[PDB]
């Protein structure tokens, strides 16, 4: 009975690890991807008896707990630098260290961060990645012929 | 088309106190969250954040051997626990058949 | 079960990339051709739990999302200038920069 | 400008193409493994009851 | 000292590199065998109970 | 079980050596380059008994 529960526990745990691994393998080649990994930790153990100090001519005694089941503590993403390949499109930078690109669906009220960089112009002037979002940054002022980074 | 070649724009980037604390979305997007940090906007290479590399594209960091071996590990552990449950069932059917 | 779906997902994705590549190789030598390429992006990830700020003597904790599958975001055509060869027919111009007939 | 009496060939480089024929293939193979192990775990599940 | 009008090429010897491409490969193959036999013993264990 | 872990260990080790070697060959001809090499050392050993 007890062993059945612990046994099904380990089973679903390994299931959860398999899903994450399945994702990692599933999207090799996608740009800017960072793989994750599952982590396990033991469930609370029942303690049938308490440990005891030596007394009347006897020695001490070890605690007598059983220990039941296993479960997933957390996933962790990992952010090591990936390999690079050149392309023929000039407008597709890839950062070489740390930090992310910003994008937003709006005026920038809700930024999203990415390491992918398939940036491209539309028929209109806006400077867009794949599927929609316009990359954040800042434009030149023709009166001065100068970029104004501070704002 | 004139002789001139003015710079026409400039790209900001940003950094968080804790990568991997921040949550994932669909697409290649990430998202700010608690246990992550604030966006900390800055320029391309001065805050301790790395430079752009033009005309090149950055592939995924997934090593593959590490992945396949884990496909083995997970499978075998799964098999074992699958044995535990089975023997645990058989002991139960011996219990119920004990009375007959 | 879950890994099966993500796994078939990546499979058809790579299929789609193979088709485009097959076309590109298939029509080398055709005049005026410009090759394309496939692009991938991750599917939305399930988030089993939320990230949390440090509280009563504990530290913070990372979000616990799984992440499932991969799919094709877009193809892109590429328009770099091609190599030229001369012919003997006078009436067969090739533009040398940009713009179309 | 026009360039007369000459004809403009495709921009396809070939090495870039062939290497991708390798990449696509190997990734395909890998996902093909994922699905298989995922099946075997299922048949272990259904055989668990017997 | 500087040496003017001349450019300094990489120190990579090539034979040393290629032979290592062999060594690495064969060792890789061997460990790959170790893992496999280690798996088969496990499936014999799990099938032992039937 | 144990041999499986040691076996995957050697496997990723050789992977790491292959990457460095791949770089070295990858940029022959680049000026001023200086090649590197990987180095290995044994993991701590369990001692079942004392001499």
């Amino acid at each position: 009975m007890r062993s059945l529960w612990s046994g099904v526990s380990g089973l679903q745990a390994h299931q959860v690890a398999m899903d994450v691994e399945g994702n990692n393998i599933s999207n090799v080649n996608t740009t800017g991807f960072k793989y994750s990994r599952a982590d396990f930790g033991t469930m609370f153990s029942q303690t049938v008896k308490i440990a005891t100090a030596p007394t009347d001519g006897r020695g001490g005694s070890n605690p007598l707990q059983i220990g039941l089941g296993v479960s997933v503590s957390s996933t962790t993403r990992i952010h090591s630098q990936g390999s690079v390949q050149t392309t023929d499109k000039n407008t597709d930078v890839a950062i070489n260290g740390d930090g992310f690109f910003m994008v937003s669906d709006d005026g920038g009220l809700t930024n999203y961060l990415t390491r992918s960089g398939d940036f491209k112009l539309d028929a209109y002037g806006n400077f867009v990645n794949n599927a929609g979002f316009v990359v954040q940054g800042w434009n030149i002022n023709w009166d001065d012929q100068t970029i104004d980074s501070s704002r | 088309t004139n002789g001139k070649t003015f710079a026409v724009a400039k790209i900001a980037m940003a950094s968080v106190a804790n990568n991997s604390g921040l949550e994932e979305i669909g697409g290649n997007l990430f998202k700010v969250t608690a246990n992550s940090g604030n966006i900390v906007v800055g320029e391309a290479g001065t805050g301790g954040r790395g430079e752009m590399k033009t005309s090149a594209l950055e592939m995924s960091n997934v090593d593959l051997s590490r992945s396949l071996t884990e496909l083995i590990i997970i499978q075998r552990g799964y098999q074992a626990n699958s044995k535990t449950i089975s023997t645990s069932d058989q002991m139960l059917q011996t219990l119920i058949q004990l009375k007959q």
